[PDB]
């Protein structure tokens, strides 16, 4: 798959 | 080092920590987000509100530092530095702590609308973190959204060890510390506690990440129970037989509760759009929860079993899950203790060493 990389706080 | 006025207790931090400002309150201390010019990286500073002016709160910190020294993991905060604003063992009465400042605490994403993968990954991480301590016989007993920070890139880290430790034969009589909204049953009822109680929290957490509201609203420890059993059916007689003598009667005398089906406690909608990209589907997080959100202390899932479970499985990279558990010397026993004075020294045995 993949892994998330960003997280819009 | 200098000082800067804040709230009531003023600080006494080292020069390498400019533009110093407060960020969070603290049940055990205080914490600012000063810039470590000498290392480049705004750092988080906390000095502990309750040094060792007692007996029951020095033991806590002392245990937190040592755990701090011997910890290390991508999902577990790492000690950056420790310093003391005092000169001789006499004047000793304050221990400050440095550490990498993250982008915000889960209690932020709590109010965000994740979408699996991300959540799916944080959980994993959070899960990974715990796993560490466990795999070395350690309990956090305080995992709660407040003590969970991120970093704008789904990176996560657990924080605070002020009370963490390991046991098996102990009560509490002071749960007036381990924030109850996320207090486990074995905790609440003065029941024994293995070391998975941590997961409980973790559940109430997931709950908090999918409902947006806390999970078990406490009006006093005593009502805590009432609000949980009210949401998980009344525990089985196998469980009952487990409780101490006294707590039993009360616990039985309760108003027998229906309990709810998690298909009902957490209906589809409360779960991120089913943008399926694998074993990631609504019924999965829920399925997981129902393995965590559980009263009996023995029938509730675990870290080991956790990671290796479908809503987590995916990114199970042994490089950080089969992590070599951290160890310690022999200064830790937990149920024992020393003087209300030499405790101070053993603490000094740190601040000095670490510098
Ligand atoms: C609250 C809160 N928000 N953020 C961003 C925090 C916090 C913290 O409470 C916090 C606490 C320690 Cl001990 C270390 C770092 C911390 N960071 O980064």
């Amino acid at each position: 798959p993949k892994r998330p990389t960003t997280l819009n706080l | 080092f200098y000082s800067v006025e804040i709230g009531d207790s003023t600080f006494t931090v080292l020069k390498r920590y400019q533009n110093l400002k407060p960020i969070g309150s603290g049940a055990q201390g205080i914490v600012c987000a000063a810039y470590d010019a000498i290392l480049e990286r705004n750092v988080a500073i906390k000095k502990l509100s309750r040094p060792f002016q007692n007996q029951t709160h020095a033991k806590r910190a002392y245990r937190e530092l040592v755990l701090m020294k011997c910890v290390n993991h991508k999902n577990i905060i790492g000690l950056l530095n420790v310093f003391t604003p005092q000169k001789s063992l006499e004047e000793f009465q304050d221990v400050y702590i440095v550490m990498e400042l993250m982008d915000a605490n889960l209690c932020q994403v709590i109010q965000m609308e994740l979408d699996h993968e991300r959540m799916s990954y944080l959980l994993y991480q959070m899960l990974c973190g715990i796993k560490h301590l466990h795999s070395a016989g350690i309990i956090h007993r305080d995992l709660k959204p407040s003590n969970i920070v991120v970093k704008s890139d789904c990176t996560l880290k657990i924080l605070d060890f002020g009370l963490a430790r390991t046991a098996g034969t102990s009560f509490m009589m002071e749960p007036e510390v381990v924030t109850r909204y996320y207090r486990a049953p074995e905790v609440i009822l003065g029941m024994g506690y293995k070391e998975n109680v941590d997961l409980w929290s973790v559940g109430c957490i997931m709950g908090e990440m999918v409902c947006h509201k806390i999970l078990f609203p406490g009006r006093d420890y005593i009502d805590q129970w009432n609000k949980v059993i009210e949401q998980l059916g009344t525990p089985c007689p196998e469980f009952m037989k487990k409780l101490q003598p006294t707590v039993r009667t009360y616990v039985e005398n309760r108003p027998k509760y229906a309990g709810y089906s998690f298909e009902k406690l957490f209906p589809d909608v409360l779960f991120p759009a089913d943008s399926e990209h694998n074993k990631l589907k609504a019924s999965q997080a829920r399925d997981l929860l129902s393995k965590m959100l559980v009263i009996d202390a023995s029938k509730r899932i675990s870290v080991d079993e956790a990671l290796q479970h479908p809503y987590i499985n995916v990114w199970y990279d042994p490089s950080e899950a089969e992590a070599p558990p951290p160890k310690i010397p022999d200064k830790q026993l937990d149920e024992r203790e020393h003087t209300i004075e030499e405790w101070k020294e053993l603490i000094y045995k740190e601040v000095m060493d670490l510098e």
